[PDB]
């Protein structure tokens, strides 16, 4: 049927009582901008694969959402990022897990799909593969936000 | 966890998922997000799915593929498959979360069993819908 | 890759898979073996499955869960599900290999599309069978 | 009707490239391990204990590409992966990319039984297993001449 996109930024315990309207409008504005980018790409005849890759890259870039920039912290105050992409036309897929030095995990997952025979790469091996395909190494601190660091300190106190 | 699903003008389905995991996570823990058929699946014959939730239950129940299999083998509609997985099977295993799905006919579903799910959707050329809370 | 499936006297199913991967593997590559529903699956309502082969195609086709789903939702017999996955679907995706499966009724299948698969099976209280070639 | 099946891998096994003595060693190993499982099932042992022990034995056996006798990566290392699933609870445990654990299937079962999680990878999986009392091994314990010669042949082709 008609071309269409859906996105998510995570499911969980989200309550009006705990939230403010200022916070809510920031999330609504971010979701609206990203879904509209995808709608316009679909309208222009861009592939479903390019559309979901771009939407997830933008959700990664946006510090409001727990992916890429704005990732939560592990017990060890590190970031460990994971991603997957799948093409329903070829049934090809690419995935990375346990990556700390790649800005956009979904782009690393797409590199595994398109520039290797493989489906899933982890850790150092995934990063070395990505660097060989021309992706740049980043400092793991680029993902770190005060909001997520305060959530770690509170989880430890709890 | 974040994700996207799409159906393009050529009738192709795709899905993608990305996450930082959980605050205070045990280093080396892997949830459903990078696992084909758990947190991400697409097949032109059925559906594109991206999941978000507690992780372990979406792996044990192969949530994303289970939507596809219920539709393809079971003959369930997207609505029926989403109800079965998100509202019945995942809670039965102690799972919470949700997913986004688009079938090969352009039906869209954003089921969740949680208080909220940050989400949006839109048909090409139309105004989008956003959500945080339940309707 | 190695694996085992079993149905016990209480009617419980279980599966396990273990591998070293592939000679000359790119470090950090993950195949089907450690992935629930790809290389290993068990559900008392359907089947226990352990897979072995070329890796990527068993992930893309969720081979171990697909056996369960074809039986549970499709109504296929264990033999029909094994034929569909191993002899039709995996080769169509460019894959080769096999699997072992036991259903909740105690049917056992060891399909493979390769020249060989090191394998054995046996019922409690009966003689075992081994195999290498077709 | 209680029953076990095992495998030690599918692939290009050809009579032309095999010796009879090699075939006999495989048949003896497969027969010994499937019989161990049959006798456990006969005694009323659980399917989960049976598949765990059969895979542990296939790991210990250097003929099979799991545990001792693992193939070598490009880098002359071993990276081992395993999974176990209990059909009664639908609980599962898995490890990927581990090099310092003797029995990956026991590390997978440790994830299932001694954590809330399903899947652990790499050094984090190893550190978790060590914290739970599993022994750290030297990475060369899995290494065999046969598998090293297969890596050299792959490099020639
Ligand atoms: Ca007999
Ligand atoms: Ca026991
Ligand atoms: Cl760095
Ligand atoms: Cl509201
Ligand atoms: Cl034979
Ligand atoms: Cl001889
Ligand atoms: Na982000
Ligand atoms: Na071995």
């Amino acid at each position: 049927g008609k071309a269409v996109i859906a996105i998510h930024g995570g499911a969980g315990a989200i309550s009006r009582a705990q939230m403010s309207l200022q916070q809510e409008l920031r999330y609504i504005e971010a979701l609206s901008a990203i879904v509209e980018t995808g709608q316009k790409m679909l309208e222009a005849g861009e592939s479903a694969l390019d559309v979901v890759t771009e939407a997830v890259r933008l959700l990664e870039e946006c510090p409001l959402f727990n992916a890429g920039i704005g990732a939560v912290f592990t017990r060890d105050e590190t970031h460990e990022l994971d991603a997957c992409v799948m093409d329903g036309n070829t049934l090809k897929a690419g995935a990375v897990a346990g990556v700390s030095h790649l800005r956009n995990p979904v782009l690393a997952a797409r590199l595994v799909m398109e520039q290797s025979p493989h489906v899933m790469m982890i850790g150092e091996g995934a990063e070395n593969f990505a660097f060989a395909r021309g992706m740049e190494r980043v400092s793991p601190e680029i993902f770190s936000t005060s909001l997520r660091y305060e959530q770690l300190l509170a989880a430890r106190k709890e | 966890t974040v994700g996207a699903v799409a159906l393009d003008l050529d009738g192709n389905l795709a899905a993608a998922t990305s996450t930082g995991g959980w605050t205070n996570k045990l280093p080396g823990r892997v949830g459903d997000s990078p696992l084909v058929g758990a947190g991400c699946y697409a097949n032109n014959a059925s559906v594109a799915v991206s999941c978000t939730g507690t992780g372990e239950v979406f792996i044990r129940a192969l949530a994303a593929y289970d939507i596809a299999a219920l539709m393809d083998y079971g003959g369930l509609s997207l609505a029926e498959a989403c109800e079965r997985v998100v509202m019945e099977k995942l809670p039965a295993l102690g799972g919470s979360g949700g997913l986004i799905a688009i079938d090969h006919e352009g039906n869209v579903a954003l089921p969740f069993n949680t208080e909220g799910m940050y989400r949006a959707w839109g048909y090409a050329g139309d105004t989008p819908t956003t959500g945080i809370y339940r309707e």
